[PDB]
RNA sequence: GUGGGAGAGGGUGGUGGAAUUCCCGGAGUAGCGGUGAAAUGCGCAGAUACCGGGAGGAACGCCGAUGGCGAAGGCAGCCACCUGGUCCACCCGUGACGCUGAGGCGCGAAAGCGUGGGGAGCAAACCGGAUUAGAUACCCGGGUAGUCCACGCCCUAAACGAUGCGCGCUAGGUCUCUGGGUCUCCUGGGGGCCGAAGCUAACGCGUUAAGCGCGCCGCCUGGGGAGUACGGCCGCAAGGC
C-alpha cells in the first residue's frame, strides 16, 4: 500500500481548516490513522492528532463514521 | 498583545438583515474588547462533517486579530451569548510547519 | 509572564556597570521580580502545588547569593536589600 | 396493511440473543422477531441456528408489508451475528447494503466487574 | 544573560462529540435479560429492539507508543489565561557563590473522617436468585455509604528501579524521544535493549552501575512473640510516627 505523506504535496500541518488534505489521514470510519498508514514522523502525527481534533470540534472532520461492508 | 484566530460558526439560515446584524453585532464585540484586527475570510456555506443544532451545515467566518490577552476568555463568554453563534473556537496564531517540504 | 522588555529594565537598573548581567547585584534582583509574579499568582491559586517548588527553590537561590554578598562586601549587601526591601 | 417495500432492518446480536427488527425508510419498525419469539427458549437463543430463524421469521413477516429492498444495520457481535446477514440475503429480500453501527463509547462509563 | 526548543508538568475558567441511564413523543408485539445450565428480576400500566427530541452526571475512543512530563505521588477531549521545571546554541557576565542534609516546614494514589452539595454508570455492607455436602464466596438480579465537586482533616502502600543524592572516571553496538550542526553522519540531554573490563552467592548489573573512587544523610545485626505492649507526640475518629 501507499502512504499518506508519500503521495501528497507540501502543506500545512498546523492548518485545521483544510479539510480536503485532512481527509486523506482519516480511516474509513472518522478515526486518525496509525503511523504506519500515515507516514508521518514522530513529531509530525503529534502535531496532526492536534489539528484533526481541532476540525472536528469546527464541525468539519467527524468524531466517528458507518463501516459499509461484512 | 498576542495574535489570535477567531473562528466562528453561525446559523446558515439567515437572510441579509440578520446575517448583517450578527456580524455587526461580531463587529461591536471586538470594539469593546480592543481586538485590532489584522485580516478576514469568509467561507459561509460548507457541509459539516456532523450535524450540529440539527443543521447540516454552517456558515463560517474567521479572524486573525491582535489583543490583550486577560481579556480573551471575556470575549469567548460575549460572542457565544447570540442565539445564532453556535460554534466560537479561538486558537493562539503559530507558525505554518511544514510536512513533506 | 516576563517580557524581555521588563527584563532589560531591571538589568539595566542594578547592574554594576555597563554590559554587567551576571553580578550578583543582578541575578538577585531578577530572582526578587519572579518571586513577587509567583507570590501573587499564589495569592489566587492556592491549590497550584507544584508551582510552589519552583517557588522554594527561587527563594533558597535568592538567600544563598545574599548569604554570599554578606561574607564578601557587607555594604552593597546592604545597600541591595535596602533597594529591594527584603528582611 | 402499509405497503413500505423498501426499510431498513436492524441485527442487534449479542451472547445471549440476536434479535431482528424490520423498519421503514424513517427508522419505524414494521415488524420483528427474535431467538424468543421462535420457540427456543434459554442459551439456544445465542445460537446462530436461532439467529437464522429469527432473521427469517421478520423477513416473511415483512413479506406481508411488501417488502423487497432492504438496508442491513448490525449492532453488537456475538454468534450468530454473521449467520443473520446470511440469511437475510437469501431470504427472497434484495440486500441493499450492509452498515455496522455498533455504538462504541469513547470511555465514558465505568463497565461492570464482567467486562474489567 | 541572550536567543531558541519540546512536553497528559500544575492551577483557573470555558467547551465538544460518542456512550450509559432516565423522561417525552412517534412507531411496534411477547418477551427481554442473564448463565455451564438456570432462577430471583423486569414485561399487557405495552418492556427489549428502532427513529426523533430533551435532561443529568461521570470518563475522555482513534491519535497511543516498548512514548512524553514531573522530585515523588502522579498527569490523557479541546480552547484560553495564570504558571513551574527542564534542555540546546552563543562563550557574554558574576568569580567557589559548591555537594549533602539530623530537625523544621511543604507535598503526598487509593481508602476512610467532618460540613454542604451532587448523584448517570459502577459498587463494601446489605436484600435476593442460584451453585453446593454447606455458600457467611467466586457466577446472576437489585442496591447504601462511596466513587465526582468545594473547604478542612487523615500522612499509610509492592509510595518499586524492592536500587538515597551529587560528582568524576571506565570498550562499543543498536532502537528511540528532543535540540544544534559543516545533516552517509557528528555532537549534546533523556528513555530501552545487547554486551568490554570489572563486580556479584547466583540470577544478573554493566557511560541511566549493582564497576572504580570520594563526600554526606537514612537504615540494618536470627525467626516466632510483634509493628504487639507501655510511654509520648499527632488525630474529630479510624489510626499513624
Ligand atoms: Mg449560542
Ligand atoms: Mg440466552
Ligand atoms: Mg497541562
Ligand atoms: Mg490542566
Ligand atoms: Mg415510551
Ligand atoms: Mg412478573
Ligand atoms: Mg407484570
Ligand atoms: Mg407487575
Ligand atoms: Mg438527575
Ligand atoms: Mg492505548
Ligand atoms: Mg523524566
Ligand atoms: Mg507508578
Ligand atoms: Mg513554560
Ligand atoms: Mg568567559
Ligand atoms: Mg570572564
Ligand atoms: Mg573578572
Ligand atoms: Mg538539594
Ligand atoms: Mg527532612
Ligand atoms: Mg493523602
Ligand atoms: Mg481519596
Ligand atoms: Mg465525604
Ligand atoms: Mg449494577
Ligand atoms: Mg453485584
Ligand atoms: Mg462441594
Ligand atoms: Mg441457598
Ligand atoms: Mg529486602
Ligand atoms: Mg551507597
Ligand atoms: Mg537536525
Ligand atoms: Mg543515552
Ligand atoms: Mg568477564
Ligand atoms: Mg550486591
Ligand atoms: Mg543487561
Ligand atoms: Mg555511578
Ligand atoms: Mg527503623
Ligand atoms: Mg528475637
Ligand atoms: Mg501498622
Ligand atoms: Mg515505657
Ligand atoms: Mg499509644
Ligand atoms: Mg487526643
Ligand atoms: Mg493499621
Amino acid at each position: 500500500k501507499a502512504k499518506v505523506k508519500a503521495t501528497l504535496g507540501e502543506f500545512d500541518l498546523r492548518d485545521y481548516r483544510n479539510v480536503e488534505v485532512l481527509k486523506r489521514f482519516l480511516s474509513e470510519t472518522g478515526k486518525i490513522l496509525p503511523r504506519r498508514r500515515t507516514g508521518l514522523s514522530a513529531k509530525e502525527q503529534r502535531i496532526l492528532a492536534k489539528t484533526i481534533k481541532r476540525a472536528r470540534i469546527l464541525g468539519l472532520l467527524p468524531f466517528t463514521e458507518k463501516l459499509v461492508r461484512k | 498583545m498576542r495574535r489570535y484566530e477567531v473562528n466562528i460558526v453561525l446559523n446558515p439560515n439567515l437572510d441579509q438583515s440578520q446575517l448583517a446584524l450578527e456580524k455587526e453585532i461580531i463587529q461591536r464585540a471586538l470594539e469593546n474588547y480592543g481586538a485590532r484586527v489584522e485580516k478576514v475570510e469568509e467561507l459561509g456555506l460548507r457541509r459539516l462533517a456532523y450535524p450540529i443544532a440539527k443543521d447540516p451545515q454552517g456558515y463560517f467566518l474567521w479572524y486573525q486579530v491582535e489583543m490583550p490577552e486577560d481579556r480573551v476568555n471575556d470575549l469567548a463568554r460575549e460572542l457565544r451569548i447570540r442565539d445564532n453563534v453556535r460554534r466560537v473556537m479561538v486558537v493562539k496564531s503559530q507558525e505554518p510547519f511544514l510536512a513533506n517540504a | 509572564p516576563i517580557t524581555k522588555e521588563e527584563k532589560q529594565k531591571v538589568i539595566q537598573e542594578f547592574a554594576r556597570f555597563p554590559g554587567d548581567t551576571g553580578s550578583t547585584e543582578v541575578q538577585v534582583a531578577l530572582l526578587t521580580l519572579r518571586i513577587n509574579r509567583l507570590s501573587e499568582h499564589l495569592k489566587v491559586h492556592k491549590k497550584d502545588h507544584h508551582s510552589h517548588r519552583g517557588l522554594l527553590m527561587m527563594v533558597g537561590q535568592r538567600r544563598r547569593l545574599l548569604r554570599y554578598l554578606q561574607r564578601e562586601d557587607p555594604e552593597r549587601y546592604r545597600a541591595l536589600i535596602e533597594k529591594l526591601g527584603i528582611r | 396493511k402499509r405497503q413500505v417495500a423498501s426499510g431498513r432492518a436492524y441485527i442487534h446480536a449479542s451472547y445471549n440473543n440476536t434479535i431482528v427488527t424490520i423498519t421503514d425508510p424513517d427508522g419505524n419498525p414494521i415488524t420483528w422477531s427474535s431467538g424468543g419469539v421462535i420457540g427456543y427458549k434459554g442459551s439456544r437463543k445465542g445460537t446462530p441456528y436461532a439467529a437464522q430463524l429469527a432473521a427469517l421469521d421478520a423477513a416473511k413477516k415483512a413479506m406481508a408489508y411488501g417488502m423487497q429492498s432492504v438496508d442491513v444495520i448490525v449492532r453488537g457481535t456475538g454468534a450468530g451475528r454473521e449467520q443473520a446477514i446470511r440469511a437475510l440475503q437469501a431470504s427472497g429480500l434484495q440486500v441493499k447494503s450492509i452498515v455496522d453501527d455498533t455504538p462504541v463509547p469513547h470511555n465514558g462509563c465505568r463497565p461492570k466487574k464482567k467486562f474489567r
